[PDB]
């Protein structure tokens, strides 16, 4: 189901997304969520994210609940508040959302351990897209990445399910992308979602 | 390489 760049729907070009505010651009019922980011102990700003419920409803709803606190295990909420970005590769992507262990091992979703790939409709055609991290087919969980360049070699292996909105969002993404990392691409100073929610 | 996995990170 993969669309070529010439076939893309309105509202998801880089220019269109950078004009976005707090309301969705691809489909009017798409939720918009946010992360406030701290780099070390410094508030770095806010990333606003449209979740493409119209194209990837299960992936969007999983991410959305992790932003709002609506997913509970035995009455205890769990989600992205306090989650880190544990793997940062300049000119490629920033990876985070492992609220389980903070190291890439976390594989919990609102559906259980892992959930299937939805249709691979959108390509990784530009920076600023949200896509699911996984360990092969049908192993989506809680982790995600934000593209920092086109990464079309990931097409049909990772579901692109959202986009950042507005220029500040991309400024924060670029700041995260350029922090110092160790030999394993782990940041030397933590990058944390200190607050998150739905707009 | 440039993959985004959860568990065995590769080059």
């Amino acid at each position: 189901s993969l669309l070529s760049e010439s076939e893309l729907p309105a509202g998801i070009s880089y220019a269109e997304a950078m004009e976005g505010g707090s309301r969705p651009l691809l489909h009017p019922d798409n939720p918009v969520v946010f992360f406030d980011i701290s780099i070390g102990s410094h508030e770095a700003g806010r990333i606003k994210i449209e979740l493409f419920k119209n194209l990837a409803p299960k992936s969007a709803e999983n991410f959305r609940q992790f932003c709002t606190g609506e997913f509970r295990q035995n009455q205890v909420p769990i989600g992205y508040k306090g989650a880190t970005f544990h793997r940062i590769i300049k000119n490629f992507m920033i990876q985070g959302g492992d609220f389980v262990k903070g190291d890439g091992t976390g594989r919990l979703s609102i559906y259980g351990s892992s959930f299937p790939d939805e249709a691979f409709v959108l390509p990784h055609f530009r920076s600023g897209l949200l896509s699911l991290a996984n360990s092969g087919p049908d192993t989506n969980g809680c982790q995600f990445f934000i593209t920092c360049a086109k990464c079309d070699w990931l097409n049909r292996k990772h579901v692109v399910f959202g986009q950042v909105l507005g220029k500040e969002s991309m400024q924060v993404v670029r700041k995260i992308e350029h922090v110092t990392v160790d030999g394993g691409n782990r940041p030397r100073i933590p990058v944390t979602v200190t607050q998150c929610g739905e707009l | 390489x440039l993959l985004v996995t959860a568990x065995x990170v590769l080059a």
